[PDB]
RNA sequence: GGCAUAGUUC
DNA sequence: CAACGGGCGGAACTATGCC
DNA sequence: CCGTTGTT
């Protein structure tokens, strides 16, 4: 994992599990597998901070953008069998702070939970105050509404 | 068990009487109606090694329209009964002038005393009954509208009066339940009598073929 | 089931033809000795003998529990209910081991 | 703590099973009376759900109140994951 | 004797005409001794219930006991049977140098590897019906590509 | 709960603990130091052993008794075998069965298969389970009259079994032969003949399409059911059942068959 | 009559579907004939019992006259015959109506 | 119950019947060797089978950082406070939603159930 | 298909296109489907 | 002109 | 008991490739 | 999935 954070290696696309109950390590260079990118939480505190934050939003004229965040250890690619070995976190400034303890191990965060919407059903607002039939319907009818 | 058996024993011939006092034959309202002690005492509490030995359970009785007319009802002692055994009986029903009789079957017949019991039909009328098939009456259960079997001139009068020929009424088929309760050979009609939900009664009609 | 079955039985069968000592002597039931019924054929491959190692058992019983007629009871109501012989000694130590518990 | 005895003809699993759908159908049900109860006389939703012309109590109560249990194939959310329904939960958790 | 043998592992290899006992297939790779066949399938050899699933499986070794007639077994049933034998162990040996497994190795020294592989395949299936891993689900999507 | 217990199927498996086949030549000096007492008291013969311990538990809830195990044995393999068995007093109850080409180890791995899966303890073959739950419905329910004219409404037992045997069920002791009825057409056929089968089959059509509250007109339930009962013989909607009718051939080309309908006639 | 719905139908059920709404008809009618209800009648219990008889003999199902014709429309309108007399009884029609 | 083997060929050896001195042999099919067994029970089937998974746990499994943990479960032996636990965890486990332990310390790897 | 040539004859009987009987008198009774509905018997029930 | 495939509405 | 064959919703509207 | 026809 050291290796594949610092990109020296191993290419970030590639992904490592290990099945802790049946002893057995399997590592994918395959093509074809489906991944999303992930933040990553050393201790309790995520790895992303401040100057990152800054970095970024100079994004012009500074040449710091994506690969430089990627590079630097920050967030990673999870593809979907490697999700089985994880413990992820919805919201970083409400899960990982100090409450009656449900898990204090997690390994991950997640960007934005809005992102596990498609194209056609990032353009309905307040989905979550609708019904999912509803919410069907409006993805089939985005595609011919006339611009 | 030697209980069980006498049970058994007793509840086919109770439902043998049930189906010979349907079948119109004269059966007596005590010999309809044994208890279980009654029939204990009468014939034997003890089976195995006793007097009821599937012999002297023999019925012979006469039809309400004709003494001369009757009907055996044997009890083989053999889990399978053989052409020898057929023949017997054939013999017995022979010797006695009798052209009716019941064949009840612990466990079953061969193809082969079932063809030899199908080839003398104008000479003789033979049925089997297996042991199971008799435990209960098939009549009594609540599914089972009441059947009468129908004479030749009620037969013709209902077929004048519909203007019908006997291949437009329903059909019930030889090797019926209740069709081999009542002995109904084919070309006989049976009628149907059952209550309605929306006349309050409805009369049917059946064709056996 | 029914093919397999039949194999099976007929299996069996031939299997316990095979091991047959070969010639099936058909050897006579045994003679007496208090017991009814002593003259019995009744329960294949039972003996006089068994019934004899059958009364002392109830006469240890009945004198511990404290007398021949009474065994000669217990023993007759257990020969008239018995029909094999594994069954009939089955039935002998039931009754000699609980009566043993309330002798205790 | 295996204090839980089983009902009979049914197995330690469905008997927890339902003792848990029974407790949460009761308390969607139990919000549900409250919500429908605590309507007014001028509420259109009640307009269009006593005349008979179109909803039902239990949408008001999905409304107002609690959307409710989400079952999949007659059962509850199954286990997809390794022992867990989603990455952002523990092994092996049963709660609502 | 079905009912006293209960289960036996089977394996279906391509290109042959129907299904293989898995013992003669070790043997065909070229490995005759239970206790080194056992040593590629049963890592661990204080299972007594593991030893006991893959006993039948070994009875079937009753009869095939080297590999040149455990590769005359395995081309019997080509997709043209041969008329000579000489033909058939050739097409045997090929068909498990080229069709099965191909992702282990297609080299000449590749089958200490596939034992390998093949052992680990039957060890796997030993524990799905021993109760002890979930049977996969081919709607679970780390399962596709 | 006893009739629970006769109409449900059990075969020794249900109720066994454990087994193991032993090689002890000795009738004294026994392998088992558990069995030395009885086994001793009890005693050609072959030296194999077939030991097997039954589950307390399931021994005791379905009301058996060892010496109906070892009579049920009997009658099953005839006196072939022997069998020793042990009474309830002792914390382990064992069976000890011995046999009175055609090896030992192999005849008797197979005897205990043959006696694990095919013994048939009690209850009757193909009833796999059987419930038991009061009813609480008004026509599962037996409702009489009273003395006085009303109608009062009783509840009484009734058992819901998973596979069908009608027959030995309705000729059971102590089982209603009057309301006793399953939901296989065909089983209800076979044993009760073509009206029955007519009620029947109208009974199911009523409850599975008033299960959804709805309401369908008597008429064209008794309709269909007619149609489908009235030659005699259950005759399914299919192309079997349409081409089995001594219609015209132009009727049954239109449906599920056209071409051969044709050419046959 | 009581007997005979009593064996058809079991189970105590008293809703039925028959083709004549008797007691909409006789609300009707007292609408229609503006009928008191607090004031003594004029009509006659036998002329209440002859009516019911001879119309019951105009509702024919089955068309004939052997034993078998008149078996079939008896078993034909059975039900509602039940029910006609049911809610035409003198005592009833004296009573309530 | 276990499977033993021949020394000459390495293959499994099969029990026969010594019909002279009333013994137990263990042979092969392969060569001629044979052998006296000390267990003296040749087949053994439990139907039961209702095995106690502390032998089939790894220790190994404290590392998951998807487990659930508590610290109200000191450890038997070195008095560890937090301990992961978990279900059955297996199929043929009846349905039995009993827990099972293990200790977090590392090098301990004590595995019990209350 | 099954049902498609069941008529309800002159003869008042509900033959089909063979004219095989299959109900003497159209559900039983001999009415229409549409022109009934739901009563009460009123004598059932009550008590002597 | 026809055959096939894809998408969409109810 | 095994192998083989027929059976599997209703309408409607665009487009594109090919003989 | 389940009605025919063959093989045994
Ligand atoms: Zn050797
Ligand atoms: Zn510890």
């Amino acid at each position: 994992r050291k290796l594949r954070r610092q990109m020296d290696i191993i290419v970030s696309e590639v992904s490592m599990i290990r099945d802790i109950r049946e002893r057995e390590i399997r590592i994918y260079t395959d093509a074809g597998r489906i991944c999303r990118p992930l933040l990553i939480v050393e201790k309790q505190k995520l790895l992303l901070k401040k100057r990152h934050i800054d970095q970024l939003k100079e994004r012009e004229y500074n040449n710091y953008s994506w690969q430089d965040l990627v590079a630097s250890g920050v967030v990673e690619y999870i593809d979907t069998l490697e999700e089985e070995t994880v413990m992820l976190a919805m919201t970083p400034d409400d899960l990982q702070e100090k409450e009656v303890a449900y898990c204090s191990t997690y390994t991950h965060c997640e960007i934005h939970p809005s992102m596990i919407l498609g194209v056609c059903a990032s353009i309905i607002p307040f989905p979550d105050h609708n019904q999912s039939p509803r919410n069907t319907y409006q993805s089939a009818m985005g595609k011919q509404a006339m611009g | 068990d030697d209980e069980e058996e006498t049970y058994r024993l007793w509840k086919i011939r109770k439902t043998i009487m049930q189906l010979c006092h349907d079948r119109g034959y004269l059966v007596t309202q005590d010999g309809l109606d044994q208890t279980l002690e009654e029939f204990k005492a009468q014939f034997g509490g003890k089976p195995s090694e006793g007097r009821p030995r599937r012999t002297d359970l023999t019925v012979l009785v006469a039809h309400n329209d004709d003494p001369t007319d009757q009907m055996f009802v044997f009890f083989p002692e053999e889990p399978k009964v053989g052409i020898k055994t057929i023949k017997v009986y054939c013999q017995r029903m022979q010797e006695e002038n009798i052209t009716r009789a019941l064949i009840v079957v612990q466990q079953g017949m061969t193809p082969s005393a079932k063809q030899s019991l199908v080839d003398m039909a104008p000479k003789y009328i033979l049925e089997q009954f297996l042991q199971q098939e008799l435990l209960i009456n098939i009549t009594e259960h609540e599914l089972v509208p009441e059947h009468v079997v129908m004479t030749k001139e009620e037969v013709t009068e209902l077929l004048a009066r519909y203007k019908l020929r006997e291949n437009q009424l329903p059909r019930i088929q030889a090797g019926d339940p209740v069709a081999r309760y009542f002995g109904i050979k084919r070309g006989q009609v049976v009628k149907i009598i059952r209550p309605s939900e929306t006349a309050g009664r409805y009369i049917t009609y059946r064709l056996v073929q | 089931d029914e093919a397999h079955k039949e194999e099976w039985n007929l299996f069996y069968q031939k299997q316990m033809q095979l091991r047959k000592g070969k010639d099936p002597k058909i050897e006579e039931f045994v003679p007496p000795c208090p017991l009814k019924e002593a003259s019995s054929r009744r329960i294949p491959r039972l003996t006089v003998k068994a019934r004899e190692h059958c009364l002392r058992l109830l006469e240890e019983a009945l004198s511990s529990n404290r007398l021949r007629a009474k065994a000669v009871e217990l023993e007759h109501e257990t020969f008239r209910n018995a029909k094999v012989a594994n069954l009939y000694k089955a039935s002998v130590l039931k009754k000699v081991a609980d009566i043993h518990r309330a002798s205790k | 703590n295996n204090e839980l005895e089983p009902t009979p003809g049914n197995t330690l699993r469905q008997t927890f099973e339902n003792q848990v759908n029974r407790i949460l159908n009761d308390a969607r049900d139990k919000t549900g009376s409250s919500a429908q109860k605590s309507l007014s006389e001028y509420n259109n939703f009640k307009s269009m759900v006593v005349s008979g012309a179109k909803g039902s109590k239990i949408n008001i109560s999905q409304v107002i109140a609690v959307v409710g249990q989400q079952n999949v194939e007659g059962k509850r959310i199954p286990f997809g994951f390794k022992h867990r329904t989603l990455p952002h939960f523990i092994k092996d958790d049963y709660g609502p | 004797k079905k009912s006293a043998i209960g289960q036996r592992i089977v394996a279906t290899l391509p290109y042959i005409k129907q299904e293989v006992p898995i013992i003669i297939v070790f043997r065909a790779l070229g490995f005759v001794s239970d206790r080194d066949i056992l040593e590629h399938i049963i890592y661990d050899f204080e299972d007594p219930e593991m030893m006991e699933m893959v006993k039948p499986s070994l009875d079937e070794a009753f009869v095939i006991q080297e590999q040149n007639v455990a590769l005359n077994f395995i081309g019997s049933r080509g997709a043209k049977p041969g008329v000579t034998k000489e033909k058939r162990i050739k097409y045997a040996k090929e068909v498990l140098q080229k069709e099965m497994l191909p992702h282990v190795g297609v080299s000449d020294f590749c089958e200490t590897k596939k034992a390998y592989f093949l052992g680990y395949m039957v060890h796997r299936l030993l524990l799905a019906a021993l109760g002890r891993r979930e049977l996969d689900d081919r709607d679970h999507y780390g399962n596709k590509r | 709960k006893d009739i629970l217990c006769r109409l449900e199927h059990t075969t020794l498996r249900k109720v066994t603990a454990n087994t193991a086949i032993y090689y002890d030549p000795n009738p004294q000096s026994t392998v088992v130091a558990e069995d030395q007492e009885w086994v001793n008291v009890y005693y050609r013969i072959s030296p194999w052993l077939l030991r097997v311990e039954l589950d307390r538990k399931h021994m005791t809830d379905r009301k058996l008794t060892m010496e109906q195990i070892a009579e049920k044995i009997n009658a099953g393999f005839g006196d072939d075998l022997n069998c020793i068995f042990n009474d309830d007093n002792a914390e382990k109850l064992v069976l000890r069965i011995r046999i009175m080409k055609m090896d030992d180890d192999v005849f008797l791995r197979c005897i205990e298969s043959n006696m694990l899966t095919d013994m048939t303890l009690q209850g009757i073959e193909q009833i796999s389970k059987v419930y038991m739950h009061l009813p609480q419905t008004d026509n599962k329910k037996k409702i009489i009259i009273t003395e006085d004219g009303e109608f009062k409404a009783l509840q009484e037992w009734i058992l819901e079994t998973d596979g069908v045997s009608l027959m030995r069920v309705l000729s059971e002791k102590d089982v209603d032969p009057v309301r006793t009825t399953s939901n296989d057409i065909v089983e209800i056929f076979t044993v009760l003949g073509i009206e029955a089968v007519r009620k029947a089959l109208e009974r199911e059509l009523y409850h599975v399409i008033s299960f959804d509250g709805s309401y369908v007109n008597y008429r064209h339930l008794a309709l269909l059911c007619d149609t489908m009962t009235c030659r005699g013989h259950l005759m399914a909607i299919t192309r079997h059942g349409v081409n089995r009718q001594d219609t015209g051939p132009l009727m049954k080309c239109s449906f599920e068959e056209t071409v051969d309908v044709l050419m046959e006639a | 009559d009581r007997e005979v719905l009593r064996v058809i139908f079991p189970t105590g059920d008293s809703k039925v579907v028959l083709p004549c709404n008797l007691l909409r008809m006789i609300w009707n009618a007292q609408k229609i004939f503006h009928i008191n209800p607090r004031l003594p009648s004029d009509l006659h219990p036998i002329k209440v019992v002859e009516g019911v008889k001879e119309l019951s003999k105009k509702l024919v199902i089955v068309n004939g006259d052997d034993p078998l014709s008149r078996q079939a429309q008896e078993n034909a309108t059975l039900l509602f015959n039940i029910h006609l007399r049911s809610t035409l009884c003198s005592r009833r029609m004296a009573e309530e109506f | 119950v276990g499977i033993r083997f021949c020394q000459e060929c390495n293959n499994m050896l099969y029990p026969k019947e010594d019909k002279e001195n009333r013994i137990l042999l263990y042979a092969c099919r392969n060569c001629d060797y044979q052998q006296e067994a000390d267990n003296s029970c040749i087949y053994v089937n439990k139907i039961t089978h209702e095995v106690d998974e502390l032998t089939q746990i790894i220790a190994d499994v404290s590392q998951d950082p998807t487990l659930p943990r508590t610290e109200d479960h000191p450890c038997q032996k070195c008095g560890h406070k937090e301990a992961v636990f978990f279900q059955s965890h297996s199929a043929r486990a009846e349905d039995a939603m009993r827990l099972y332990y293990v200790c977090t310390a590392p090098h301990c790897g004590h595995r019990w159930t209350e | 298909k099954s049902m498609e040539s069941v008529m309800v004859k002159y003869d008042a009987t509900v033959r089909n296109s063979i004219n095989q009987v299959v109900q003497l008198r159209y559900g039983e009774d001999g009415l229409a489907g549409e022109s009934v509905e739901f009563q009460n018997l009123a004598t059932l029930k009550p008590s002597n």
